[PDB]
């Protein structure tokens, strides 16, 4: 006689995350090899921490061409004590559209770690300056002015033979994941504004051009987990 | 330190405040072996031809905007001779061998003052059609003079700017929106590339091996590695600086292999 | 810190590069590639067939032809209009007129995640009636190669072939579902996403790769030809990637602004 | 006796019209401004591969004051589908002649002036339609000139414009009819 | 690895389960600078 | 919605468990499907057109 | 309110499309078995009538 057996209630159904493979139809096939080409993905995040031109808006002169957008910095001369950029850290705030880590935070929903960016000069070699960067957790208002920028956690960056600053934003936190957007903007998806200021000004030999540039960049650092995906957003195709 | 003096064949290019070399996904690309789908014996590597060619690209300005880009196939480059760059052996024997297989480097070119600022980008993308916009016809070395850059519209960003094909007058006409081969600016720097700007360098180099979707493809109608230069900050100069500044490059193979005999080629 | 990224390559860093602190437990590993793809998606809708079937034509077509559109479904991940291999994807979103509608499809979500340049992997079919109280049958032919269609009587009824044949066939239950994995069959070697090249050695639309593919699945009730109803039906088709593998990384879509 | 006119637009944007945008921006400018006459209805639509209308049917003209200045904001990007303009004007056309007025449409169209074998027919697949409920059909292009496939679109080779006389031609064709408003 | 709960046992053996290869005869960084 | 009868027995301050999720349809005759998404995110909503 | 201390959420909705669907609404329930739990620092309980 068959062994008896008892059908639970989960009859016919199928899961979508099922972990369990089902009886081919057609078998036994041979394929072209593989090993001749390389640069295999074990994990995204051996992709996840490439630099990536970040993304922002323009300062109040918008050029009519085609999406007036900036992947850097256009520093004034002129002498006012307020910042030069400011952005908040929310994984789907409009100035992490196209960011790295933006871009595959984008279809999961929580992650754990640090988040460096970093910052390349672009000028002439005969000018210098001095620039600090600093970074706040979350206070009522938004910092503003030096001495609040100056209290909390920061570096300031000379310009010489070299070029660039890597920074990594500490990872302070209530609970140890972190959301990736807020639909709530809650303390638990927001970490405190990060800012750059001027504290010297740029020194330049006359002949040589005004206003210099800086590029931004923005990878994962190595502490940066990501956890359990959800659906995708399909409005890139409309 | 900085200098590096690289010689084959019977050339040898240096740049004295070069960077490095900057390989990709083996720490030593040139190492292959003959494909595993052929069967006759392979024609590999000759001491006539390793070689660096050399040739000129198009001028900048002030005039240029933001992620405006040139981009050059590859080996495409050899067939239609662009900018005085031509295979010369090499097309010669690229035409009658059907199945062509190798890897390259290359370092470009520019130099730009100490009074200048302005940041290039020097990469080679894999798989890309960045050569025609969807009449069917591939570009040709007349109609690059005319523009000197691609000012970078949304059409390539939202890949709208891939021949597309006769639909058919059964149906109705569409409404394209996507394709998947396309131009992200602010992604860009996932390649094998380098910032290249009047801040350190002068001239720098990339590297490459293989990559494929089969182990030899054909002769003339592939394109694996076009390298596309595209500008993110341009250059101020104030007027006694040397105007308009020039781009060339060069182009190395490494380990040719050829496959299969016929006649040259003359096209339909 | 103080190196500089116009190298190309810089490495991360940790919160003691400049800092004072030590560095974070790792989290999780819901990120290696070979169990990020293996959820059960849907791609489309399938018109059932019900009589001897026709498949749509080469790249030109003038009016008057007799094909039977949005019956079959060339299932890959690429843009494909009327189960043939495009290159680029349509949203008809002004419908009104003459002249039929194509069939569309697209995998939204893949791309989305997708910084790769070539992919590997196999698949498995699922299906789905959506209409009720409705009993199929489901069948498939390998890429490069093409369905027969012809029709033999059987004691007056005129049967066609595709009940028979040498690839497999699957009949469902009672309003059930069929589903089976399926290996790679491709001539080329590995699938790519972006592509240079073309079909042909010359006169030909340079950018889709006709034969790195799957292959198509297509509905019909097993039923005689004259017993025919007049309602038309549908049905769903469903893929999930299995074993995937992944090579030499790139760009992702572009997002709205907008 | 009718003063049966309403003129219609049809404005390419496709990447052609790059380097013309301001040229054309300034033909209807002056198109536009030639006449102060309200006895006639007005509508902007563009052809992108596809987009919208820009402005209905409207009676006081600060509304199309608005829309010129408007039309500044559209950037120069698409394919050519004009089939879907004339669709575009035929379908509030057709059921906006529902009060059984007699407007003898007419309809003046912008193009580059080049398009392959297929949309070419669709264009004639609307254009039996658009005069079959009676409209008026016009087309100008600058271009290297062929009136070989764009004499298909008009009525014959009468009125398909270039762009040497037709800064003034077109004008005595509205001016021939506007004087009979009654 | 991926997402089993096959830790005892397959039903099919696998060659059957999914292709292999032809004969031919702690993680890795993507590329240095030399 | 409230769980009613867990409070009753709650002598607690803070809880950690794992739950399963039992579907039942009260109407006859009916054939469906759940959904899930994670805590922390939020559903997608729109349409896409096929045929 | 602890926002983001919670589960997620459960929808049914029937394998159709849009345009096809009918007149009268229907109904389905949902159920909850708790697993592996664990507890910390008690406290009271709900306040019984009396009344």
């Amino acid at each position: 006689g068959p062994i008896p057996t008892a059908p639970r209630e989960n009859s016919l159904m199928f899961l979508s995350t099922l972990p369990d493979d089902t009886v081919p139809a057609y078998g036994n096939v041979r394929t072209p090899p593989v090993n001749y080409l390389p640069g295999e993905i074990t994990d995204l995040l051996q992709l996840a921490r490439i630099p990536t031109l970040m993304a922002f808006e323009r300062v109040p002169e918008p050029v009519p061409a085609s999406d007036t957008y900036v992947p850097y910095v256009a520093v004034p001369t002129q002498f006012d004590d307020r910042p030069l950029i400011s952005f908040p850290i929310t994984l789907s705030d409009p100035v992490y559209q196209n960011t790295l880590v933006g871009a595959i935070s984008s279809n999961f929903a929580n992650y754990r770690g640090c988040i460096q960016i970093t910052l390349t000069f672009c000028g002439p070699m005969m000018a210098r300056g001095k620039f600090l960067l600093s970074y706040s957790p979350p206070n009522g208002t938004q910092p503003q002015t030096l001495s609040e920028a100056m209290q909390c956690t920061y570096s300031i960056w000379d310009i010489g033979l070299n070029s660039s600053w890597t920074f990594v934003v500490p990872y302070i936190s209530p609970s140890d994941y972190r959301e990736t957007r807020a639909i709530t903007n809650s303390v638990y998806s927001a970490d405190g504004w990060f800012s750059l200021h001027k504290l010297t000004k740029i020194t330049l030999p006359p002949d040589c051009p005004q206003s210099p540039c800086i590029l931004f960049f923005a990878s994962a650092g190595e502490d940066y987990t990501l956890r359990l995906p959800v659906d995708c957003n399909p409005s890139y195709v409309f | 330190d900085r200098v590096t003096t690289q010689t084959a064949g019977n050339t040898a290019i240096n740049t004295q405040s070069s960077l490095g070399v900057l390989c990709a996904y083996v720490e030593d690309p040139t190492k292959s072996d003959p494909p595993s789908s052929s069967t006759d014996q392979p024609t590999t590597t000759f001491t006539a031809i390793d070689r660096w060619y050399t040739g000129r690209l198009n001028s900048w300005t002030k005039a240029v905007k933001t992620f405006s880009f040139q981009a050059v196939p590859l080996p495409g480059a050899f067939l239609s001779r662009q900018g005085g760059l031509n295979g010369g052996a090499f097309t010669a024997t690229l035409h009658r061998h059907f199945l062509m297989k190798c890897g390259w480097q290359v370092q470009v070119q520019c130099n730009l003052t100490q009074f200048h600022q302005g940041a290039l980008l020097v990469a080679m993308v894999p798989e890309t059609t960045l050569d025609v916009k969807p009449d069917g016809k591939a570009k040709s070395l007349q109609e690059l003079n005319e523009e000197q850059w691609v000012e970078m519209s949304d059409d390539y960003r939202t890949g709208k700017n891939m021949p597309f094909q006769s639909l058919g007058t059964y149906y109705r006409p569409p409404n394209w929106t996507w394709g998947p081969n396309f131009i992200n600016p602010y992604q860009v720097t996932v390649f094998p590339h380098q910032i290249l700007n009047a801040r350190t360098s002068t001239s720098v180099d990339i590297n490459v091996p293989y990559i494929g979707e089969t182990p030899t493809q054909s002769s003339e109608t592939q394109n694996s590695w076009t390298l596309l230069v595209m500008v993110l900050v341009p250059l101020d100069y104030k007027e006694g600086a040397t105007t308009d500044p020039e781009i060339t490059f060069s182009v190395r193979p490494t380990s040719p292999y050829f496959n299969g005999l016929r006649n040259r080629y003359t096209a339909g | 810190s103080t190196d500089n990224a116009e190298t190309g390559v810089i490495e991360a860093g940790n919160t003691d590069t400049d800092f004072s602190g030590e560095l974070a437990a790792p989290g999780s590993n819901h990120t290696n590639v070979k169990f990020l793809f293996d959820r059960s998606r849907l791609l489309n809708v399938i018109k059932v067939l019900e009589k001897d079937a026709v498949f749509p034509r080469p790249f030109p077509t003038q009016e008057g032809a007799q094909q039977d559109d949005g019956y079959f479904c060339l299932l890959t991940p690429r843009p494909t209009v009327a189960s043939r291999p495009a290159t680029r994807f349509g949203l008809y979103a002004n419908p009104s007129g003459s002249g039929v509608l194509a069939n569309t499809s697209l995998d939204f979500n893949f791309y989305s995640l997708a910084c790769f340049t070539y992919f590997r992997s196999d698949l498995e079919v699922t299906v789905v009636s959506l209409e009720p109280d409705l009993e199929f049958a489901v069948g498939w032919f390998p890429s490069g190669s093409e369905y027969q269609a012809s029709s033999f009587v059987y004691d007056q009824l005129h049967v066609p072939f595709h009940f028979t044949g040498r690839t497999p066939r699957a009949f469902a239950s009672k309003g059930g579902k069929v589903s089976f994995v399926l290996p790679w069959n491709s001539v080329s070697s590995v699938l790519p996403v972006r592509w240079g090249g073309a079909s042909k050695l010359s006169s030909a639309t340079r950018g889709l790769p006709a034969h790195a593919d799957w292959g198509t699945i297509y509905a019909f009730v097993p039923r005689p030809n004259e017993k025919k109803s007049t309602a038309v039906k549908h049905v769903a088709v469903y893929i999930r990637y299995k074993n995937a593998r992944a090579w030499c990384p790139s760009m992702l879509p572009f997002r709205s602004y907008k | 006796c009718y003063g049966g006119f309403d003129l219609y637009f049809i404005l390419d944007k496709s990447g052609s019209v790059l380097h013309h945008w301001n040229e054309i921006y300034y033909f209807v400018e002056q198109l536009a401004h030639k006449f102060i006459s309200p006895q006639l209805r007005m509508s902007f639509i563009v052809f992108s591969t596809r987009g919208t209308t820009l402005m209905k049917l409207t009676e006081d003209r600060e509304q199309i004051r608005q829309g010129l200045e408007e039309l500044q904001k559209v950037l120069p990007g698409g394919d050519t589908y004009m089939h879907e303009g004339f669709e575009r004007a035929s379908e509030q056309i057709y059921y906006e002649n529902r009060q059984g007025y007699r407007t003898a449409s007419v309809i003046i169209a912008l193009t580059d002036g080049e398009l392959h074998e297929d949309l070419f027919f669709y264009s004639e697949r609307e254009a039996n339609r658009s005069r079959d409920l009676g409209a008026i059909v016009y087309a100008v292009g600058v271009k290297d000139f062929n009136e070989t496939q764009l004499a298909r679109i008009a009525d014959s080779k009468d009125h398909v414009f270039p762009v040497n006389d037709g800064f003034q031609a077109l004008q005595g064709i509205i001016h021939s009819i506007l004087k009979k408003s009654c | 690895r991926g997402n089993n709960g096959n830790m005892t046992f397959n039903y099919y053996a696998n060659t059957y389960q999914n292709s292999v290869d032809f004969s031919t005869s702690i993680l890795n960084p993507l590329g240095y600078l030399k």
